[PDB]
């Protein structure tokens, strides 16, 4: 086919075949995203995203 | 009372400027479109907007900022974007060409189409106004409408106005590594006309505060828009002393008296304190006695050279939240017994605090959790010399073949700047040192 | 209001003109009708760079398809996207010319270049902002860069700062499908590099070996080599038309990218392009796609880039990244590869990000270089003049019109001028 | 007030905090995301929300082991930046270890050195723990303690160890790791590291009934000795022993600072309750060469000082009942210019014993604290050791390729013979 | 973090190499489709050490294939796990290199050991920091070997600090292969000995009598021989990848095995081997273990370790398990022998350990030792070419090509240099 630099793919399946990796990728290697922050996992009571601290 | 103006000039400085408008309308009640969201509607008893905003009868609010660049793309998105329905749509200046980097281009052949229309909006914002206090320019130091095109506007002020104050918040150039490639050449130009008017600045670059985001935030590679909100949160802690009063407060006149020893040392550093997420502040406790010294850490201060080749001259520990005033003499005792925090042998006076009684002002969408304490840490230092020391020189190894002048003399700007700014330049770097070590 | 003024000549422009409107009209939801098909919002609201609109509803080019010979704009009329223009400005004839730079710019162009230049001048004295011109030439024959020449000369007799955006195809090293090839290519040098500031020169060589190794392609024809080189075309315009972090113009694209008055010609790329085989295989980042731009066989013009040193690379970024891994892995390639960037240049390089790509993956990219390496290249066409020259071989068409050989000795020394230059500045 | 600050060093020392870490925290009411489910405050430091954090820094080179505590259910306890690791292993080379790999770690270990100490009010020690038998457990200690002498000064550093047996061990290279462990910290170092782990093997099998243990099975019980030493700081006794005294107290003499230890009432969990643990048996118990946790053999040496630390229901009539039983008892060498011998350590609070264990809830306990005069036996044979590697010069280029002169060995050889000889001139009698 | 890259090389490299990512691929859960779909947890933290990933969550090995004849590569291709290499890393030459290396490496392979870097180049600077390198060849023939000599050496001029570890197997006692063979093992340690930081030497023999005696299995073709090698394969690497109590990778092995640096071969061996009609009927302890692995039936290398003494030993006994066991079983075989143990070095015998069993074992363990009596393979390899070099019986075929007649005594004195170390050092 002539035109595989510019692919017929949609904006949204595009986005949603490339977000793939769901939790595989960043365990595996340091898999950056465009400001995007590291989440340790937490017990429930202890943890809370913004609270008095 | 209390105010001042905020023009936000250049893509840089106006690109954090769309981020300091979303802190000051979420700390009061002041929606986008102005109004207060049919509860918590004020009848009128306070007058907390007045350093920033003022009002328009109908219960909108209205700001006070222009959004001036002859960029056209960028401007745009703020007619059309999230915050169309906050300004005043006579303030927005477009335009036809950018920077383009050439010195003309922002200063002798397109920027003097467009003087007379940018001086008849800063005179009309300040009529309407009561007693004003000082300037917000946001101004980058490296394009042609950064730097070249800030110098056109602060010359024309400080022969209007005369005796108000000058602040400025935006980004330095790294002494490493840049985008724009006439940089080294580029900075000199603001500084032939902008020393003698300038009264504050920006130290250091936004290659630090990558690092501050790979430790002290728990985030991997960030963007700039990561930069624009922690820029924008200590504008909103050095002008915490005009709305909101506490035990100790500056007003913008009393800078040029804290901070400038000599007619040409004028500039601070910046250092908000706490900059951590959620899984560190859970751990840690953050009292006053180790956030003042989080402020004096090498890493968390924004500077890329060595601090510990610098003597602090003139430090300005502006303290916001809940404090309480034995606990910063205690902390500050501390500091000058230190021995590695080394200062100016012939100032003892050195330290100035401020204290306030609001907490850290949190935006959502952020990566950052609340603190109790936050701190700024405004503070002449010396070790900044080796950063001018570079920048020169920067443009003196094209200095021979005088690589891309060919557009400064090819579009309305001549070669005779470019030695008389240097030398000038050069008087500059030895002034900080031909009187650091005299008196000994 | 950074506008583009465009024109077609040659035979081997025409087609790459034709084919840069296939790739810009599907960004932008244009139907060849001139229905705005596209469901995004930022299709339309910066159209005008490339586009008039038409009344009732409709849109339409802007540009002037023109060459001597008739059967090309003909075969564009019966085109894919053919029936867009405007039929007031196809300056076709029937007649022809062989080649020869004498006549076309002293006889048989001096009866078509006012109707030429008439409507050129239609759609810029009715504009806002105009900034540059855009002129789709091949280097060999006496008609492409023949008239490459005859249609950027009257125009710098007015326009004094508008940025001329040419794109030049260049003679392969090792064939030729033209014998007479240096005695018309040179002759256009004599003019181009007074005047023109981007040319965008390309091999037909390199584009077949991307073609066989990367892309695994046994069989480029005609229909990639356009489609390859029209993504460079729309890639250096993500600033013009779209939002993006990082903005430029054309001349802002020029101030950072020229230095000296005559070395000013662009090196082409488009960064992830793989074969349909290996796609799944390789997974891109910021890192990734920077060894990809950086590549030694992602340049559509074949040079050896280890034997010059780049004076400014400029990559241009397109979608959604990290931008501190846009600087710190735009500086990484440049302190690792430390003696083939010059010294007396202490940043070498400089990024464009966008805000939305180009259609086809999530993070495109698209690189262009200008190195110095490029001389080999020059010397081997200014070669190719002297040792055929001395024979005297091919004056006796040229000189029924008066092209003495006092022009086309004087002329070679004006490529010569571009070789010795490099040479000073390759070791300063 | 009172405290400490431990650093593990190694992964023959990170190993020891993971079981002495969870002794500490399980001896408080303490779960591991910090909430209780005023003298504990010689360990912890308190946010306002009421979140409990050690005073800990974890340091090696080798990534994984320190992973495994990141990962496993002490997440919730750290700081996150207290784990401090590398990306390339010290690979059982000083001259890999703190002369290369060491240098640009150093400034990230001391500054959470200050940092943690900073906050402190006032302190009389570090905790620093490895072996002798690994690179980063030989050099980058000695890197990490020569800059903590500077910057320091007088204020103490003590040191734990398992050092692998010198009978059997792991690496053949072993050898040249615990000489300049002994060489070049010697002029720091207070009172320090102890003798190998062969006789907790031992003590494993006898008095410990059960065959085949781990090292998470040892573990259990170094962390005993430990606490013991620091059980008088978080309650109060009828006699209370500071940190800073066992500097004055065990070390004749400021080139001799290794004085060992034992516990003595380590029984299994059968024959636990059948017999009584007096307090003049278990004093009865540690004088022997077989309920040792030191394989070396007692009656080489005449006993210098001894140091004896009671847990829980003792009194000290008792005690002198026990003091009296051992020095007119006629095998035992108390040595002839001392007549002193002991230094007394009592304490109400009973010893902790971790679940899973096989180690028994004891009413009375004692952890034996010596000095031997045959220290430098071990000592002299070690370096025969070292003598025979070093005749052909073997396996130097892997340290001699990597910064570090040729000769420096004879060096520290000679002047561990300077040590030999010198620790036999106290030895003799004086008339 | 550590990280490894591989490297295969001739017939022997392919079909030992595509059988090994046939082991360690399976370790971690990983289809031939390359997408994790295994259940555990402590598999894909470490992955990174041998695989990057392909966008979708497939896992692509950190390989790279070459072979001078095309058709020896793509019969990985074809087979069970060939379908998870990228197809851009299958380098190759054309024409056979006949089982010479003056056309292997000086001649023929010239032109590919140029381009083969870039692949190389590409793999292992895409790593954090870096470890070693990994090959497969055998000391026999032409392809596998002197490009195998030519690998390695462009390696340590780019990566001077990096422990390559590059895996052989030997020519055989009684029944040759080659006729060839003395002019190719005493010719292949010339560039073996002075430019590899680990090595490994197999015997064919000694992998036969072993499927002869202790496993008595009838009829196995080359299919199981390559889990055997592939079973003492990653017994090394596998600390590396998964925790222990006692930790040892490359470089603790590195530092502790070789006392003087121009003694860097090895003789490898795996314990719990048992015959598959006898596996029912034997418990397995750790001690069981030891006298199985220091017997000389389970050493793989066809000159007899009862006949000579150990330098340095050491042994991994990966699984969950106690280590008092571990050490008096380590104290049990150090004084069983005295004569078989050097004078002046007192323990002779290292450990090691790790938590995970292969995936189908209950608890295993590997050898390494490093014994005396291997100069008698290092003295009738130098026997054998005695005989051929006196007459010149083979000369002429490599002559030709570009190798005078003096490189074949430089790599012979060489070769009797390595036996005559070991005899000084034996007697002590
Ligand atoms: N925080 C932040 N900084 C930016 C952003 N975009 C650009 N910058 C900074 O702007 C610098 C570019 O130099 P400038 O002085 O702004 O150039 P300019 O005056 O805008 O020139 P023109 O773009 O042509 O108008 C870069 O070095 C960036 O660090 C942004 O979106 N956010
Ligand atoms: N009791 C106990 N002893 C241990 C443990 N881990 C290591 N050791 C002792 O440490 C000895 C080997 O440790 P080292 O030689 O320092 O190896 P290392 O800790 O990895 O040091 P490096 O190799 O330099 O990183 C063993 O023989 C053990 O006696 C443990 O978890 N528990
Ligand atoms: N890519 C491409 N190149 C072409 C095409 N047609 C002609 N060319 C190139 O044009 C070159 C010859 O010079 P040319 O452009 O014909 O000079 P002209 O006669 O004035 O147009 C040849 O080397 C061709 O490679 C085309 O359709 N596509
Ligand atoms: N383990 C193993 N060895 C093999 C296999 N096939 C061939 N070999 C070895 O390969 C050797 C022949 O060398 P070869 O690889 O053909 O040399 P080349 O022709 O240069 O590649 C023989 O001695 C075999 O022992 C196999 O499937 N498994
Ligand atoms: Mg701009
Ligand atoms: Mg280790």
């Amino acid at each position: 086919a002539r035109d595989m630099v510019n692919p017929p793919k949609p904006y949204k399946e595009v986005f949603e075949e490339a977000q793939a990796g769901h939790d595989l990728y960043v365990v595996s290697h340091n898999d950056y995203f465009v400001g995007e922050a590291k989440n340790r996992k937490y017990d429930p009571s202890s943890f809370h995203r913004f609270n008095l601290y | 009372m209390r105010e001042c103006i905020s023009v936000h000039v250049g893509q840089a400085g106006v690109q954090i400027g769309n981020a300091c408008w979303e802190l000051y309308c979420l700390e009061h009640g002041i929606q986008p479109d102005g109004q207060m969201p049919s509860d918590k509607t004020i009848g009128g008893g306070d007058d907390s907007f007045n350093t920033f905003f003022s009002e328009t009868g109908a219960g909108k609010h209205v700001p006070r900022a222009v959004f001036v660049d002859l960029e056209p793309t960028v401007i745009d998105e703020v007619r059309t974007g999230t915050y169309r329905q906050l300004f005043h749509p006579e303030q927005l200046i477009t335009g036809k060409e950018d920077a383009a980097n050439n010195y003309a281009r922002g200063h002798y052949t397109i920027g003097k189409e467009l003087i007379d229309l940018v001086l008849d909006r800063i005179r009309k914002l300040a009529d309407q106004c009561t007693g004003l206090q000082g300037f917000l320019i946001f101004h980058s130091f490296g394009g042609g409408t950064g730097s070249g095109f800030t110098s056109l506007l602060m010359e024309r002020l400080s022969v209007d106005y005369g005796k108000k104050s000058k602040l400025e918040f935006s980004i330095y150039p790294a002494p490493q590594v840049s985008t724009a490639v006439v940089e080294p050449y580029n900075s000199i130009l603001t500084t032939h006309t902008t020393l003698e008017h300038s009264d504050c600045a920006f130290m250091v670059d936004n290659e630090a505060i990558y690092d501050i985001c790979r430790r002290n935030l728990d985030i991997e590679r960030p963007t700039y828009t990561n930069l624009n909100r922690l820029i924008g949160q200590i504008v909103s802690s050095i002008t915490a002393s005009l709305r909101f009063d506490g035990a100790l407060n500056v007003d913008l006149t009393e800078f040029q008296t804290n901070l400038v020893p000599y007619p040409r040392i004028h500039f601070p550093l910046a250092t908000y304190a706490p900059v951590i997420s959620a899984e560190k502040a859970y751990h840690e406790q953050l009292s006053v006695a180790e956030i003042t010294n989080a402020c004096f850490e090498p890493a968390n201060q924004m500077v890329k050279c060595d601090p510990r080749h610098g003597k602090y001259m003139a430090c300005c520990l502006l303290y916001r939240g809940d404090v309480v005033p034995k606990d910063v003499n205690a902390a500050i005792a501390t500091i000058k017994t230190k021995r590695t925090i080394q200062f100016v042998d012939w100032c003892p006076t050195g330290f100035k605090v401020g204290i306030n009684y609001q907490p850290p002002t949190v935006v959502p969408g952020g990566d950052l959790a609340k603190v109790q304490r936050a701190v700024c840490m405004l503070s002449n230092t010396t070790a900044i010399a080796e950063a001018w020391a570079r920048l020169d020189h920067k443009f003196d190894l094209m200095y021979a073949k005088r690589a891309f002048v060919h557009w400064y003399v090819g579009e309305g700007m001549e070669e005779g700047e470019f030695s008389e700014a240097r030398e000038d330049m050069a008087a500059l770097e030895k002034d900080y040192e031909e009187v650091g070590m005299d008196s000994v | 209001m950074r506008e583009i003024v465009h024109l077609q000549a040659g035979q081997c422009g025409n087609q790459i003109g034709a084919k840069f409107w296939e790739v810009i009209s599907d960004e932008h939801g244009i139907d060849p009708t001139g229905t705005y098909h596209g469901d995004s919002d930022l299709q339309l609201e910066r159209i005008n760079v490339y586009y008039n609109e038409a009344t009732g509803g409709k849109y339409v080019p802007r540009a002037v398809l023109v060459d001597l010979e008739p059967g090309t704009m003909d075969s564009v009329r019966s085109g894919p996207f053919g029936q867009i223009f405007r039929p007031d400005n196809f300056v076709f004839g029937q007649s022809g010319a062989g080649n020869n730079w004498a006549k076309g710019h002293y006889t048989e162009g001096a009866e078509l270049v006012d109707s030429v230049l008439d409507v050129v001048r239609k759609e810029a004295e009715s504009c806002d902002c105009l900034q540059g011109f855009q002129l789709t030439h091949s280097l060999g024959g006496g008609t492409g860069s023949g008239m490459g020449t005859l249609l950027i000369s009257k125009i710098r007799e007015e326009y004094p700062d508008r940025i001329m955006n040419t794109f030049s195809v260049v003679p392969s090293p090792k064939v030729s499908d033209t014998v007479v090839e240096p005695y018309n290519a040179t002759l256009s040098v004599h003019q181009l590099v007074e005047n023109t500031d981007e040319t965008y020169c390309i091999d037909n060589e390199a584009l077949y070996d991307i073609c066989f190794r990367t892309l695994k392609l046994t069989t480029p024809t005609y229909g990639d080599l356009n489609h390859l080189v029209s993504a460079t075309m729309s890639g250096v315009t993500t600033c013009l038309r779209f939002p993006g972090q990082l903005n430029a113009d054309l001349r802002k694209l020029a101030v950072n990218m020229v230095p000296f008055p005559r070395l000013h010609f662009f090196m082409p790329g488009f960064a992830p392009l793989t074969s349909r085989g290996s796609q799944q295989y390789r997974a891109l980042t910021v890192p990734e796609l920077t060894q990809q731009m950086f590549d030694a066989k992602n340049m559509m013009a074949a040079c050896d880039p280890r034997h010059g040193r780049y004076l400014t690379v400029a990559a241009v970024f397109r979608g959604r990244m990290s931008m501190k891994e846009v600087d710190e892995q735009m500086l990484n390639v440049q302190n690792k590869n430390s003696s083939y960037f010059v010294e007396w240049i202490p940043n070498n390089v400089k990024t464009a990000v966008c805000d939305i790509p180009p259609r086809g993956l999530k993070m495109s990219a698209t690189f262009i270089g200008n190195s110095t390496a490029i001389q080999e290249l020059f010397k081997r066409i200014s070669e190719q003049f002297t040792a055929m020259f001395r024979r005297k071989a091919f004056l006796h068409w040229y000189t029924g019109e008066g092209m003495d050989e006092m022009e086309f000795t004087e002329a070679e020394s004006n490529m010569n001028d571009l070789v010795s230059e490099y040479q000073q500045y390759q070791d300063a």
